[PDB]
C-alpha cells in the first residue's frame, strides 16, 4: 500500500476519477459543455475525432 | 462568463469597495493585488489574471460630482483595483442627464472590459435606490446595457433605503428607479437600512455610526450570495444556474436576505436552517407566502445527513410557500474558505422569493401618494421641469410599480394561474 | 542563392544603411567588414567573401541629388561597404527622367554584381513609395529588373508612407509608383510610418524625432524577414521557398508585418503566437480576412509544445481567415544568434497577406481622386508636363490600382475561384 499510493498514486486518481469522469469537478464539465454544443448539434455519423480531442485540451 | 460590476454612486461605490475588499482577504491577494505567499478557488469570474499574478477585479467606479471616490483612491487598495476606468446633484432627474452626456466615454469603459474578458456573463450593480447621483444615473446605464446586450442578464444588489423616512423627494426618485428596474432588470437583491440598522441594535449597541457598521453587514451578505461561483462544485456552478430558482416569473423578480450567524464573530445543519427561518435572522423590515425558498452553507457540516435534515422540516411544516403549483426548500453546500479565521465554522445565508417585500414598495408608493396630492416637492429646479414638464413619467411609473403591488398579492391568491 | 539589395532614395539609403549595420554586429563583422576574435551561419548570400575575410554587403546604393549619401560616407562602416558602387527633384516624374539618362551605367553597377555572384536569386530594393526622387527612380529601374531578369524575381521592402496626410503631390506620387508595383514587382512588403509612430507613441515617449528611433523598428522587422535565410537548417533555406505560401495570386503580393515583443528590450510558444495575432503587436494602419498566415520564432523554444501550441491558437480562433485559398497559419522556427543580447529569450515575427492593406491603398487613392478634380497641384512643371502631356499614366495608374482595390475584395468574397 505505501508504494502504490507514491510510486503509482493510487488514490489522487481515485479523487480524479470521480472529480472528472462523474461530472464533480463542475467547472470543467460546464466550460466543455459550452464549447462543445455547435459540434455535437450537429448529426456526428459525420463526425471526426481530431476535433473532439482537440477541443478537450483548450477545455482543460 | 467572467462578471463585470459596475458599481456607480457615492453608496454604491462604498460597498463595492468594501466587497472588493472582502474577497481580496478571503482570496488569496494582497492589498497591491499580488498573489500572497501564505496561500483551490475558481477566481477567474471575479478578478482578471494579469501577466505577474495581479488579479485586478474587474470593477468599473463611476464616479460624480465625485468626494468618496477621492478617499477610494488615497488608500491601500488603490493598486489592487487598476483597470484604469474612473471617469469624472440630489434629484433622480438631475443624476439622469448628467449621464446621458457622459454615457459614450462611461459605455467604452463598459466595452474595453468586454472585450477584454474571454467572455462576459453578467453586470452585478452595486445600486443604490433614491441615491440622489446614484438614482437616476444608476437606471439611465440600466435602461443602455439591456439594449446593447439583449442576450446577457443583469442583477442589482439595491440598498433599498429604508431609514424611518434627509431627501424630502427620496419617494419621488425611488419610485423613478423601480420603475426601470420591474421591466430593465433581470434579476435584484434587495436590502433595507432599518432593518439592518435594526440588527446592528440587536447584534450591537452601534446606533449613531449605522452607515459605517453596516458597510460590513452588506457586505457579508454579498460575498456570501457569490460563493457558491467563487469556489466551485457539482450543482450551481454559474451565476444563471443559480438565478432561475430564485425568480419564477420575469415581473416577480426581488429577492430577500438572512444571514443565521447574525452574531458572526459546533451546529449542526439541522439547527442553522431552523434558526434562518425566523425572523430576527431575516434582514428585511391578507394571507402572505414565499414563492420559492434557497438555502447555501459553508462550514464544516457533515454533507451526509443533509438530506435526514431537510425530511425533518418538511414535517414540522415551518413553512407555507405557494398553493398555484409546485415549489419546495433547496439545500446547497459550499467550502468556508482557509487562511481567514473559519471560527463559527458553520455560517448560513438564504435568498429567497417573498411577497412580504411588496410591502415595502407600496410604504415608498403610499409616501409618494400622499407627497404627489400636495405637491410639496415638486423640485420644479428647471432641470426637473425642463427635463420631465409633463410629469408624466412618475405616473407612468406609478402604474407599472401598482401592477408590480398587483401581481405580488396575485401569486399569493391560488390562481396566477390565469393571467397576473 | 547569393541576393543584391538595390538600396535607392535618401529614405532608402538611411534604412539600407541601418539593415546592413544591423547585421554588421548580429554577424560575426566590424566596421571594417573583417571577422572579429569573438566572432555556424550561412553568411555567404547577404554577404561576399571577400579573400581575406572582408564580407562586404552586395549593396547597390544609388544618390540622385545627394545629401545623405555624403553623410553615410563619413561613417566607421564607409570601409564594411566597398563595392566601389555609388553613382551621381521631390517629383515622381522629376525622379523617373533623372534615372533615364544615368540608367546605362547604374544598370552597369548591377552587371558587375552579377558577374561577381555564382547564381543570382533576387533584387530585394529599400524602396521609398512617394519618395520624392526615392519614387519615379525606383519605379523606373523596377521596370528594366524584370526585363533584363526575366526568370529572377524582385522583392521591394516599401516603407508605404502614412503620417496623417510635406507632399502636395504625394497621392500622385505614390499612385504612378504601385501601377508599376503591381505589374512589375513578384513580391512586397508593406511598412506604414504612421502605424510604426503609433508604436514609438505606444512603446516609447518619443514623438518629435519619429524618423530616426522609427528607423530601429524597419530594421528589427527587416533583419528579422530574413533571419530564416541568414541561418542554416532545413527551415525555408531559399528565398523562393519562403516567398509561395505569403504571396498566393500573381495580383496581390503585399505583406502586413508585427513582432511579439514590441518591447524586446521566459515566454512559451503558446504565448508568443497569441500575444502577435492581438493589434497592437500589428504595425500596419464588409467582411474582412487573411489570405494566408505565416510565423517565424527566435529564442529558447521547446519543440514538443509547437503541435500542443499549434492546436490551442487555432481553438481560441484570434485570427479570422475565410479566403478562396485553403491557407492555414504555419510554424517555423530559428535560432536566435550568439553575442547580441539574448533579452525577450523567445522573441518572434509575421509575416501575412491581409486584404486590410486595401484600406490604406484605398486612401491614397481617395486623396489622389479628391486631389484629381481640383486638379490642386498638376504641377504642370515643365518636366511634369513635357514628360506627360496627355497624363493618362495617372489615368492608367488609376484603373490598375482600382482593379487592384476590386481584386482584394474579390477575395473576401465566396467565388476568387472565377476571375477576380
Ligand atoms: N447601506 C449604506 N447606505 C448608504 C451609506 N451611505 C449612504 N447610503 C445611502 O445612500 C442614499 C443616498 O445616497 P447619497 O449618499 O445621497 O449619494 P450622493 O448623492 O452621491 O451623496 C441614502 O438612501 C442612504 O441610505 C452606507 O454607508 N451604507
Ligand atoms: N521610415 C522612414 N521614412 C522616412 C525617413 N526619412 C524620410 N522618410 C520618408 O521618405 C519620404 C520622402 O522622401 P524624401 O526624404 O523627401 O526623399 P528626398 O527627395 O531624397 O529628400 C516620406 O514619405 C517619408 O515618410 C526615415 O528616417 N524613416
Amino acid at each position: 500500500l505505501d508504494v502504490l499510493n507514491k510510486k503509482y498514486s493510487l488514490l489522487d486518481h481515485m479523487q480524479a476519477m470521480r472529480r472528472y469522469l462523474l461530472l464533480g469537478q463542475g467547472d470543467f464539465i460546464r466550460h466543455l459543455m459550452d464549447l462543445l454544443k455547435p459540434e455535437l448539434v450537429r448529426p456526428a455519423t459525420t463526425l471526426y475525432q481530431h476535433n473532439l480531442t482537440g477541443i478537450l485540451e483548450t477545455a482543460v | 462568463r467572467e462578471i463585470i460590476t459596475l458599481q456607480l454612486g457615492q453608496c454604491g461605490n462604498q460597498i463595492g469597495f468594501e466587497f472588493w475588499k472582502q474577497l481580496c482577504a478571503e482570496h488569496g491577494i494582497s492589498p497591491e493585488g499580488i498573489v500572497e505567499e501564505f496561500a483551490t478557488d475558481r477566481k477567474d469570474v471575479f478578478f482578471y489574471q494579469a501577466d505577474d499574478e495581479h488579479y485586478i477585479p474587474r470593477a468599473v467606479l463611476l464616479d460624480l460630482e465625485p468626494r468618496v471616490i477621492h478617499s477610494i483612491l488615497n488608500s491601500p487598495y488603490a493598486k489592487l483595483y487598476n483597470p484604469e476606468n474612473i471617469y469624472l446633484g440630489n434629484n433622480w432627474a438631475s443624476g439622469f442627464s448628467q449621464g446621458e452626456k457622459i454615457h459614450e466615454d462611461i459605455f467604452d469603459i463598459i466595452d474595453r472590459e468586454a472585450d477584454g474578458s474571454d467572455s462576459l456573463e453578467g453586470f452585478v450593480l452595486c445600486h443604490s435606490i433614491a441615491g440622489g447621483t446614484g438614482s437616476g444615473l444608476g437606471s439611465y446605464l440600466l435602461e443602455r446595457l439591456n439594449d446593447r446586450y439583449p442576450k446577457k442578464l443583469v442583477q442589482t444588489y439595491s440598498v433599498f433605503p429604508n431609514q424611518d423616512e434627509d431627501v424630502v423627494v427620496q419617494p419621488y426618485n425611488s419610485l423613478l428607479t423601480l420603475k426601470r428596474l420591474t421591466q430593465n432588470a433581470d434579476c435584484v437583491v434587495v436590502l433595507d437600512n432599518t432593518a439592518l440598522n435594526r440588527i446592528a441594535t440587536d447584534r450591537l449597541h452601534i446606533q449613531n455610526p449605522s452607515f459605517s457598521q453596516i458597510n460590513q453587514l452588506v457586505s457579508t451578505i454579498m460575498s456570501a450570495s457569490t460563493t457558491t461561483l467563487r469556489y466551485p462544485g457539482y450543482m450551481n456552478n454559474d451565476l444563471i444556474g443559480l438565478i432561475a430558482s430564485l425568480i419564477p416569473t420575469p415581473r416577480l423578480h426581488f429577492l430577500m436576505t438572512g444571514y443565521t450567524p447574525l452574531t458572526t464573530d459546533k451546529t449542526t445543519v439541522l439547527d442553522v436552517m431552523r434558526r434562518l427561518l425566523q425572523p430576527k435572522n431575516v434582514m428585511v423590515s391578507t394571507n402572505h407566502c414565499y414563492i420559492a425558498i434557497l438555502n447555501i452553507i459553508q462550514g464544516e457540516v457533515d454533507p451526509t445527513q443533509v438530506h435526514k435534515s431537510l425530511q425533518r422540516i418538511r414535517e414540522r411544516k415551518l413553512a407555507n410557500f405557494i398553493p398555484w403549483g409546485p415549489a419546495s426548500i433547496q439545500v446547497a453546500l459550499s467550502r468556508k474558505s482557509p487562511y481567514l479565521p473559519s471560527a463559527h465554522r458553520v455560517s448560513g445565508l438564504m435568498m429567497a422569493n417573498h411577497t412580504s417585500i411588496s410591502s415595502l414598495f407600496e410604504r415608498t408608493c403610499r409616501q409618494y401618494d400622499k407627497l404627489r396630492k400636495r405637491e410639496a416637492f415638486l423640485e420644479q429646479f428647471r432641470k426637473e421641469d425642463m427635463f420631465k414638464d409633463n410629469f408624466d413619467e412618475m405616473d407612468t411609473s406609478r402604474e407599472i410599480v401598482q401592477q408590480l403591488i398587483d401581481e405580488y398579492h396575485a401569486a399569493t391568491r391560488p390562481d396566477y394561474i390565469s393571467w397576473g
